[PDB]
């Protein structure tokens, strides 16, 4: 299959300023009859993709003048002359020169803002949950920017792997931050084998990693 | 301009055959279009499935060709996707499209052997070390439900500032889990009441959970 690679994975933008994103194919998208079937779409959360540019550089009917595509062969670029709020979302490229038709992985446009360190909170499992035989330990990272953030679980100072899951919110409409939840899931029996539970957080806004912790049973 | 509307079963079990319908308006499927099926996985990756042409000609993604059948009914201006031997990995949002020019709103499809189950709701208790005169966090863990979705509000909708409700994760158990948190003034704890309202319509479950600090005395 033809591999479509988009970069960056996410692009911080500012209203009224230009933007540029790239799409590269593992081989030329020139079709045997001359046309290059490379297209660009915009998708907003919960919504279907909308065609912006078809065949490299043609603006689809209804698309603002500030959008424009270019490139050839294996390298393609979508440009926005002046980013508007309505342009925020995930941009995709696709090709249907070669079978199977394939999509790039997407490039998100997010609002740029000043660095904001997360507020960090750790929550032990409730006694209610424990009676049922499972222990969920939750670490919250509240209202931070940029998105990049590392959360590490330590149980009696032993780094954990392979037993946690993370979820993140969409960028906030008011303050342009992200929030993140990390859940460490253990059986009651495993939970009771250890005393100290900690989440260690690393972020651009923190001059040193922040650790929040508790000892099993206290409080 | 062509309009497309997907319909599907919402939920199917592994090994079964998925059948989707695309109803087309504003244009006839016997005209020069490639009537495409495309799907979008959780994680947002897009995959082209196949198309059927004005003359009934079909083309499929080779990775799916053994399980895929696209058909049509020109008399009611519809076309169909049949996907056999489905597994959990076929869970996705399925789109039909006129070429790639116009897409329908899509139909969400889940493949799972899980049974309908209402959530357990556990407190994410405010820490008794919350910074005095500062900000505290509390929440509700909404665990082990199926299928999606649940809704979560705070204080019957009266509390919206500072709320973050996270997207659900699918656990290895085949059940979903999510958390909803809120930040509030530390000085409000014990004077204000905080209740998360959790609704899971598929199981007709409604749960209101008051979130309180945990007892910190050794003797209580």
């Amino acid at each position: 299959d033809v591999v479509m690679t988009q970069s960056p994975l996410s692009l911080p933008v500012t209203l009224g300023e230009p933007a540029s994103i790239s799409c590269r194919s593992s081989q030329s998208l020139v079709h045997s009859y001359g046309d290059t079937y490379l297209h660009w779409y915009l998708q907003k959360p919960g919504q279907s993709p909308k065609l912006l540019i078809y065949k490299v550089s043609n603006r689809f009917s209804g698309v603002p003048d500030r959008f424009s595509g270019s490139g050839s062969g294996t390298d393609f670029t979508l440009k926005i002359s002046r980013v508007e709020t309505e342009d925020l979302g995930v941009y995709y490229c696709s090709q249907n020169t070669h079978v199977p038709y394939t999509f790039g992985g997407g490039t998100k446009l997010e609002i740029k803002r000043t660095v904001a360190a997360p507020s960090v909170f750790i929550f032990p499992p409730s006694d209610e949950q424990l009676k049922s035989g499972t222990a969920s330990v939750v670490c919250l990272l509240n209202n931070f920017y940029p998105r990049e953030a590392k959360v590490q679980w330590k149980v009696d100072n032993a780094l954990q792997s392979g037993n946690s899951q993370e979820s993140v919110t969409e960028q906030d409409s008011k303050d342009s931050t992200y929030s993140l939840s990390s859940t460490l899931t253990l059986s009651k029996a495993d939970y009771e084998k250890h005393k100290v539970y900690a989440c260690e957080v690393t972020h651009q806004g923190l001059s040193s990693p922040v650790t929040k912790s508790f000892n099993r049973g206290e409080c | 301009e062509v309009q497309l509307q997907e319909s599907g079963p919402g939920l199917v079990k592994p090994s079964q055959t998925l059948s989707l319908t695309c109803a087309v308006s504003g244009s006839s499927i016997t005209y020069g279009y490639h009537w495409n099926w495309i799907r979008q996985f959780p994680g947002n990756k897009l995959e082209w499935i196949g198309y059927i042409s004005y003359d009934g000609s079909v083309l499929y993604n080779p990775s799916l060709e053994n399980r895929v059948t696209i058909t049509r009914d020109t008399s009611k201006n519809q076309f169909f996707l049949k996907l056999s031997s489905v597994t959990a990995e076929d869970t996705a949002k399925y789109y039909c499209a006129s070429g790639f020019d116009h897409w329908g709103q899509g139909t969400t499809l889940t493949v799972s052997s899980a049974s309908t189950k209402g959530p357990s709701v556990f407190p994410l208790a405010p820490s008794s070390k919350s910074t005095s005169g500062g900000t505290a966090a509390l929440g509700c863990l909404v665990k082990d439900y199926f299928p999606e979705p649940v809704t979560v509000s705070w204080n019957s909708g009266a509390l919206t500032s500072g709320v973050h409700t996270f997207p659900a994760v699918l656990q290895s158990s085949g059940l979903y889990s999510l958390s909803s948190v809120v930040t509030v003034p530390s000085s409000s704890l014990g004077t204000q009441t905080y209740i998360c309202n959790v609704n899971h319509k598929p199981s007709n479950t409604k749960v209101d959970k008051k979130v309180e600090p945990k007892s910190c005395d050794k003797t209580h």
